[PDB]
């Protein structure tokens, strides 16, 4: 009645990975929003080879 | 196109016989412009920090117009040495070929005949 | 700003003035533990600057003139109506809940601005770290939709992982009944009407989720109702610790400066808790976002920046 | 036949190069690169560029390609071959390796020599003897004048290594 | 009938069409980085060969 | 034009055509890359050891150094994959299509 | 005072301030000196006196 | 002109959609029937 | 990263560009390109996340061949010329290999396929350096070569990459593969002219750094990578909300902004050498690129609007951000039109 | 020529070695044996320290690479020059070396 400012549809169709979401393009999530990705140490057996048996949680 | 001209006296801003021509006025309409831009670029750094725009800051805007008037006079400068040595060395080039510049004969329309194409 | 890589360039150091006593630490404890006493003791104790919880009006306090703004401009969210109706149409839930984690954000930012610009510790009251607790105390009750929690994930995914953890986590085991009395005994006629599976599911998520995950990236302290009483051991506790977890211990000069010019930008710390992830609980329209917004213009103090007010009585404004 | 040993080189470069552009693994590939590098090495010496192909050899090859294969094989996690007594585990071996000099000495047929007799550049292409050149390598000398003359190369060249010590250091830290 | 879907066919739409076709077989790229220097070397053994631009 | 140079030219251009082509490892990629690094250097020697050019001989130890650098670089940069991942494939750096 | 934190722009910074009116009218200064030095040497190149 | 544009309309009915590439072919084959009349140049070479 | 190291690292990132300027040797040509990339590697890698290390290590494959085809130019240019002077090249087949190569630097099209990704990869300002720094060295190689590139070659690249950066605009929300389209475009716009009048190409060359620094520093002061997160602009800072939109409408090329004036003065210098169907084409692409572009101007200035609560918390809070010559360079990229004639000082 | 023939020579001879080492005990008949160390099915972790420690070989081998035409270029007629260079280098790949050791990058290798 006023001045038409939007429904929220009319924003949630200009998000995601793309504009127009197509075939391939539907399956594509958008980016993370500060652009970062979520992403052990290694275990040796000093063997017999007196005589002991050393397991090393190792950390380079 | 001129890079051959500036190719004997390498990197000169304003060279010795860039002082042969007028400088720009100080009332400049090019140059009034630019400190209207200087004025302006002071508006839009009192609005983008949230700053009372004609009030706050009259140092910067005086400090915006004279930079903005102090680097247009030196461009103008450059433009005007720039555009006459376009206009010498075209003139230079004319005077140095007239084979290639031939004086063409100008008919007046008594003896020239156009094709008339009635309009109805 | 007055520090940036300039003043890092020049010599100011923030290393120079971690001590010893440079501990932020977070005291954490159900709705009526008694632990807002006990931090303040803490204060006056090993003489750390006390930050309150923060509660709807946090902001405010540390802006413009430092009181309380109307509810429309700050919040538009209320804890008492939260308090009367949790399951109301509106979400309110959600709405108080993401308002509450923006204002512990900010907090969070003025406790690690102060204690890398000076040296001095903070104690904190359910810094960020504690928050999700009630959340998902929430979603146990059915207060908020599962679409809030991803949006509570979302916000707290981008902006909890370019922080620290505390050096002490606090605890105090209160249980549901005492929690109850002294509720009863509070004397708020809208804090009596919390349900008691509610704060059964506060203390759940406190136990089973809170406490085992910060125990990897810092030192917990656990006390019960009555020994958390004295002062003095909750101090001597904290003082023989032998600080050797967490990723404090690997901190020079560079992270920390980093750190410091990420909290001293109040809107890149506050950047991603308004991300445009649209959910009917904090979605604004247009038309109210535009009335609010010119409304909060004509407050005293609001309508420039702070320097440049003549309705609040600023000099030299032509000069600046 | 021992006139085109350049151009022989140089085939055998060209077919080290295939050896490893098909790109059968990154460990063959790097063995098929220093095989490579050593020909052209081999080429280079044969022009009298002693220093170049000490270089080829120090800086490329002992210098570069260790690298390449210490980086290689801190990666590609590798897995057994066949591994029956000698019939298999050395014999393929020898039968393979001269299938290669039969490929190698199979290209030189009658498709090469129209190239080769039409264009003939054993005979007049190597010149690098013509005349004397003194008590002194120029080559050598070519490369000392980076000091006197190569003042300006020297400093861009010390500073890009300066600042490839600190780019590396700066992005292998993942803080 | 002619302004309504025509004229509002041919001119604004069939072209926009025509576009976002194209923009579609364009921007769906895997992201692959072997398609890409792939598709360098079909730029390649287009150009030095066919198109003749050596010359 | 001539043969040796046509030979070497030839060694370059199906290095480039192995580096064109990527199977599976981004260190098959730096190898064809470094190839054709060879490749200008015996190329570039084989010129200025022909036409006795004095001073361009140290151009092509320039022409190792700063490349050789440039290498070390990309090793690093290989490197940072293989601690994200695992592996140095090329198939999981497609994080950039969207 | 209104503000419960002291703002970064609540007084003038007078070696800002001074160093801005400085530098302007230096450059005033010195573009009024180099026009009256450009014009002078126009008119001693071209002889308009 | 009119031919070319025959032959586009023709190559647009092979293509499919179909009035769209009938004109869109035949006109661009109209220019290039009037490219070679008129000798209008598209890789033009730098004259002045 | 340790401010010291930033200040030598950009100034190594300055030097490696210089020495492309001012050398008159082919191998200082090289050693700056070796220089530049090894020096804005880090700038890439200053946040370090998984997609700044995919962006760099496309950045690295593409223009380290570009580098070694660039190195094969200069080889070839010895053989056929026994010189090394950066001047025009003695081998037309040295002049298709430097033009391939310069092109692939300048991510030029069909070697465009690394620009949209490594620009999405790496923060704004490293963005902002790779799309205006890095274009200031191949682009001065190019005007120092223009007696040998070959015509075609340099037309096809440009009209090639001008419908590539036009078709690139539509699918997308993200603000720095925008950015990198547009990118892509007005390099095809500056080798369109390159040819007839390299004054215009140094005025394109300006006039769109002037433009890619206004728009990648509003997208610094308002910390906004997508189309949606640019959508609330208008609540948190509305003088920020129109800046950035005037500044687009003069990136897409519109009177009287001057955005329109490196464009119409192309199409005045090719329109001169006899060719009108080439800057029709590439102009009516250009109005393609209005097209998308415009489509994001109604998204940030209109419909889409609504926000989120959490913002009215933003109004307590100024930018203290550095909005270092935006006003200038906001100034700078819209009302410079009625000043046209001062190209004269890039001849 | 005498250079190849002797890297022949000795290539044959190591070949022959190695020929025999492998031919001669497999004339034995000993036995087919069966059942295939500190670990049994790991994977192997990346070390950052030894990639550090390569990178750092190389550009100081890229460094001595420019050192090396030094016996040469002490020959030379501008002397002044040529000692600022030489002095030069070796000082750049000591701040190198400096800037390894202050940014911890010769640590549990040091
Ligand atoms: C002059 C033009 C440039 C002015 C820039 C700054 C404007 C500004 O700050 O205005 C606020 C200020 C008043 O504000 P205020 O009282 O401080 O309070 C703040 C407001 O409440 C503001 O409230 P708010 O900040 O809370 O938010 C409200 C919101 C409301 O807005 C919204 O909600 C969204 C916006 C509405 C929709 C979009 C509208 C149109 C946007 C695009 C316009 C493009 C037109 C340009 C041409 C077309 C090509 C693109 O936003 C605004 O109102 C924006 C504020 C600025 C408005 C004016 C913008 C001008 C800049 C852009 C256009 C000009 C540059 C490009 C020119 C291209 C070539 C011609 O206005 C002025 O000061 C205007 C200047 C008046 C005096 C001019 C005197 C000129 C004298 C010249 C000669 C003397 C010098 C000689 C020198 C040489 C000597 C030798
Ligand atoms: C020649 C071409 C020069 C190109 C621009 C060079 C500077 C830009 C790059 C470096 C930079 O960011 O400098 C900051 C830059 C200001 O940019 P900003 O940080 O965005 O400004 C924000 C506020 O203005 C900051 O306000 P505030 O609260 O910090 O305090 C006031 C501040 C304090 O400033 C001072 O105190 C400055 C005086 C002390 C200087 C140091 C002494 C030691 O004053 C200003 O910054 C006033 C604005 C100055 C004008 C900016 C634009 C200059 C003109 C650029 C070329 C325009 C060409 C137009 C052509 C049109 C036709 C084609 O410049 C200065 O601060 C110094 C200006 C010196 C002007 C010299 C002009 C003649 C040169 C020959
Ligand atoms: C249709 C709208 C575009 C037409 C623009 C032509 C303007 C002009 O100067 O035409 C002369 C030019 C001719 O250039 P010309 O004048 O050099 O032609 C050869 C010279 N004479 C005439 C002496 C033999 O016309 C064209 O180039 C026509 C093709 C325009 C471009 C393609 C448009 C496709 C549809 C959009
Ligand atoms: C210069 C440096 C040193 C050079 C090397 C040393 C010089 C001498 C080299 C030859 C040494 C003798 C042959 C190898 C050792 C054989 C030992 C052995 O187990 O033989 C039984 C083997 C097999 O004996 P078998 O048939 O009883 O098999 C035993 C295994 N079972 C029962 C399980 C099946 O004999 C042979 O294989 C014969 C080898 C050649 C015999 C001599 C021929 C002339 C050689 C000249
Ligand atoms: C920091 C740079 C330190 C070394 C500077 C050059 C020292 C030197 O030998 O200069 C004389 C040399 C050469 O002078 P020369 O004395 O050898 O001259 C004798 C003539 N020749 C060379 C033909 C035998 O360099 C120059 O004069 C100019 C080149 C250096 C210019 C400044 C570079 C600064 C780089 C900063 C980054
Ligand atoms: C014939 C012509 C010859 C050539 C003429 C000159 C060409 C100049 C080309 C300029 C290209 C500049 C590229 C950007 C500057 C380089 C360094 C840089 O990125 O500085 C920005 C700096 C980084 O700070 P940082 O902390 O990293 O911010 C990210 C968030 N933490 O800080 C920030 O991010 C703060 C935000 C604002 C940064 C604005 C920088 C604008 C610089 C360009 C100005 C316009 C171009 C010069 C004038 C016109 C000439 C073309
Ligand atoms: N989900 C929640 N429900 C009720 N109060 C909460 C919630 N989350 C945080 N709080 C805050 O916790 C305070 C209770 O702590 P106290 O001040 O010790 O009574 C309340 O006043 C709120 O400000």
């Amino acid at each position: 009645a006023r001045q038409w400012q939007p429904d929220v549809e009319w924003a949630e169709q200009y998000g995601g990975a793309v504009m127009y979401p197509t075939k391939e393009t539907a399956h594509w999530k958008p980016p993370p929003w500060n652009d970062v990705d979520p992403p052990s140490n290694l275990t040796l057996n000093f063997g017999p080879q007196g005589v002991l048996r050393l397991v090393m949680e190792l950390s380079g | 196109m001129m890079t051959g001209r500036q190719a004997r006296a390498p990197l000169q801003f304003l060279p010795d016989e860039a002082r042969s021509l007028p400088p720009p006025k100080l009332t400049d309409p090019r140059l009034a412009y630019i400190g209207f831009l200087g004025y302006c670029s002071g508006l839009i750094d009192n609005a983008i920090r949230r700053r009372p725009v004609l009030s706050a800051g009259l140092h910067r805007q005086f400090l915006y117009i004279t930079s903005f008037v102090f680097v247009g006079y030196y461009l103008l400068k450059r433009q005007d040495y720039m555009y006459a040595v376009r206009d010498h060395d075209m003139f230079s080039y004319i005077k140095s070929h007239p084979e290639d510049f031939p004086e063409k004969d100008k008919k007046t329309y008594r003896e020239v005949f156009e094709e008339f194409h009635p309009v109805r | 700003l007055q520090y940036g890589p300039l003043a890092y360039i020049l010599g100011e150091k923030t290393t120079k003035k971690m001590t010893e006593n440079s501990k932020l630490i977070t005291v954490d404890g159900n709705i009526c533990s008694g632990k807002s006493k006990l931090a303040k003791e803490v204060a006056e104790k090993l003489g750390l600057k006390h930050f309150p919880e923060a509660g709807i009006h946090y902001a405010d306090s540390t802006t413009g003139d430092g009181k309380p703004l109307p509810v429309r401009f700050s919040g538009n969210c209320s804890l008492e109506k939260f308090y009367d109706d949790p399951k109301s149409n509106d979400g309110n839930s959600y709405r108080l809940q993401a308002w509450l984690y923006a204002s512990r954000l900010l907090q969070y930012a003025d406790a690690l601005e102060h204690l890398l610009s000076t040296g001095q510790g903070v104690v904190l009251e359910r810094s960020i770290y504690s928050d999700f607790v009630f959340l998902e105390a929430m979603y146990r009750q059915g207060f908020i939709r599962k679409q809030c929690v991803d949006h509570y994930n979302q916000v707290k995914k981008v902006t909890v992982c370019e922080y620290l953890p505390p050096h002490v986590v606090i605890y105090v085991d209160v249980p549901v009944s005492e929690v109850q009395s002294r509720i009863q005994k509070k004397g708020n006629p809208h804090e009596m009407k919390i349900t008691s599976a509610y704060l059964q599911d506060i203390e759940n998520v406190y136990k089973g989720t809170f406490l085992p995950e910060m125990s990897e990236k810092c030192e917990v302290l656990q006390y019960s109702a009555w020994e958390a009483e004295d002062a003095e051991k909750v101090v001597e506790d904290i003082q023989y610790l032998k600080y050797d977890k967490g990723p404090w211990l690997d901190q020079d000069d560079r992270k920390l400066h980093n750190l410091r010019m990420l909290v001293q930008d109040k809107l890149e710390v506050l950047n991603y808790t308004s991300i445009p992830v649209f959910l009917p609980e904090v979605t604004i329209g247009a038309h109210q976002s535009d009335r609010v917004f010119q409304e909060f213009t004509e407050l005293p103090g609001r309508k420039y920046r702070a320097g440049y007010n003549e309705d609040v009585g600023d000099k030299w404004i032509w000069l600046k | 036949m021992m006139t085109y040993i350049v151009f022989i080189l140089s085939i055998i470069f060209v077919m080290g190069f295939v050896g490893f552009s098909s790109k059968p693994s990154p460990i063959y590939g790097g063995l098929g690169l220093i095989v490579s590098g050593g020909v052209g090495c081999g080429i280079v010496l044969n022009f009298g560029g002693s220093f170049l192909g000490l270089m080829v050899f120090l800086i490329y090859l002992g210098g570069m390609m260790v690298v390449f294969g210490y980086t290689t094989a801190m990666a590609t996690e590798q897995y057994p071959e066949v591994w029956v007594s000698n019939k298999v585990v050395l014999g393929t071996f020898i039968t393979g390796l001269l299938m290669e000099f039969l490929m190698v000495y199979y290209v030189l047929k009658d498709k090469e020599v129209e190239i080769v007799f039409k264009f003939n550049g054993m005979g007049d292409w190597v010149i690098y003897d013509t005349g004397d050149s003194g008590f002194f390598s120029e080559e050598a000398m070519g490369i000392a004048a980076l000091y006197s003359y190569g003042t300006w190369l020297v400093i861009v060249t010390g500073w890009s290594l300066l600042i490839g010590v600190v780019v590396i250091m700066e992005i292998t830290r993942g803080n | 009938l002619l302004d309504l879907i025509w004229l509002e066919t041919i001119l604004p739409k069939t072209i926009s069409l025509a576009q976002m076709k194209m923009s579609t077989t364009i921007t769906s790229q895997k992201g692959l980085i072997k398609l890409y220097f792939l598709s360098f070397l079909i730029t390649i053994l287009i150009s030095t060969t066919l198109l003749n631009f050596h010359e | 034009m001539s043969l040796v140079y046509m030979n070497i030219m030839m060694a370059f251009t199906v290095s480039l055509t192995g580096l064109l082509m990527y199977r599976s490892h981004l260190m098959s990629s730096l190898l064809c890359l470094e190839g054709m690094m060879l490749s200008l250097f015996i190329l570039a020697t084989l010129m200025i050891l022909n036409s006795h050019f004095t001073l361009a001989s140290m151009m092509p130890i320039i022409l190792l150094v700063f490349a050789a650098c440039e290498a070390a670089l990309g090793l690093s940069l290989l490197v940072m994959v293989s601690n994200t991942y695992g592996t140095d494939y090329v198939q999981n750096l497609n994080l950039l299509q969207c | 005072k209104f503000y419960i934190q002291e703002p970064p722009h609540g007084s003038p910074n007078w070696l800002k301030v001074g160093l801005t009116l400085g530098t302007s009218a230096f450059l005033w200064i010195y573009l009024i000196k180099q026009h009256n030095e450009d014009v002078l040497e126009y008119k001693r190149r071209n002889g308009l006196e | 002109p009119l031919n070319y544009l025959i032959g586009g309309c023709a190559g647009g009915l092979t293509l499919g959609i179909g009035a769209a590439a009938c004109a869109y072919m035949g006109l661009t084959a109209a220019l290039v029937k009037m490219g070679q009349l008129e000798g209008w140049k598209v890789f033009a070479e730098p004259k002045v | 990263m340790n401010p010291i190291i930033l200040i030598i690292i950009l100034m190594t990132v300055m030097l490696g560009t210089i020495i492309v300027m001012i050398s008159t040797h082919w191998l200082l040509i090289w050693i700056g390109f070796e220089m530049n990339m090894l020096a804005i590697i880090p700038i890439m890698m200053k946040k370090h996340n998984p997609r700044a290390t995919e962006a760099s290590t496309k950045y690295f494959l593409t223009q380290s061949t570009a580098s070694m085809l660039l190195m094969m130019a200069i080889i070839i240019n010895l053989m056929f010329s026994g010189q090394w002077t950066v001047m025009k090249l003695f081998n037309p087949m040295a002049s298709m290999l430097m033009t391939m190569a310069l092109a692939m630097k300048l991510g030029m099209a069909p070697f465009h396929f690394w620009v949209p990704e490594v620009t999405q990869g790496i923060p704004l300002s490293s963005g902002l350096i790779l799309l205006t720094w890095q274009k200031l060295a191949p682009m001065s190689v190019l005007y120092q070569i223009l007696p040998s590139i070959n015509l075609d070659l340099i037309l096809t690249l440009s009209i090639l990459s001008i419908t590539i950066g036009g078709w690139g605009g539509l699918n997308q929300t993200q603000l720095r593969k925008i950015m990198a389209y547009s990118s892509i475009a007005h390099m095809g716009w500056m080798t369109a002219v390159l040819l007839y009048n390299p004054t215009m190409t140094l005025l394109n060359l300006i006039i769109y750094i002037i433009m890619t620094s206004t728009m990648f520093t509003l997208f610094m002061a308002n910390s906004t990578t997508t189309t949606l997160s640019l959508s609330h602009t208008w609540n948190k800072a509305p003088i920020m909300t129109i800046l950035v939109l005037i500044t687009l409408l003069s990136m897409g090329g519109l009177p009287p902004l001057s955005g329109f004036m490196p464009k119409w003065m192309i199409i005045q210098e090719m329109t001169k050498n006899d060719s009108i169907i080439l800057p029709t084409l590439m102009a009516i692409t250009a109005l393609l690129n209005l097209y998308f572009y415009m489509r994001l101007t109604y998204s940030t200035a209109l419909t889409m609007f609504p926000s989120t609560n959490n913002m009215k918390m933003k109004w307590q809070f100024p930018t203290t951000k550095r909005m270092t010559l935006l006003p200038t360079m906001t100034v700078l990229s819209t009302m410079l039109l009625p000043l046209t004639p001062i190209l004269s000082i890039l001849e | 020529m005498n250079l190849m023939i002797t890297l022949l020579t000795n290539f044959t001879l190591a070949t022959l070695l190695v020929t025999i080492a492998f031919w001669l005990p497999q004339l034995n008949v000993y036995s087919e044996k069966t059942s295939p160390d500190p670990m049994g099915s790991a994977r192997l972790p990346f070390s950052m320290k030894f990639f550090l420690v390569a990178i750092t070989f190389l550009l100081f081998d890229l460094e001595i690479a420019l050192l090396l035409p030094l016996p040469w270029a002490s020959q030379t007629t501008n002397l002044n020059t040529m000692l600022t260079m030489a002095l030069l280098l070796i000082f750049l790949l000591a701040v190198s070396l400096a800037y390894e050791w202050t940014q911890k990058g010769l640590e549990w290798t040091e």
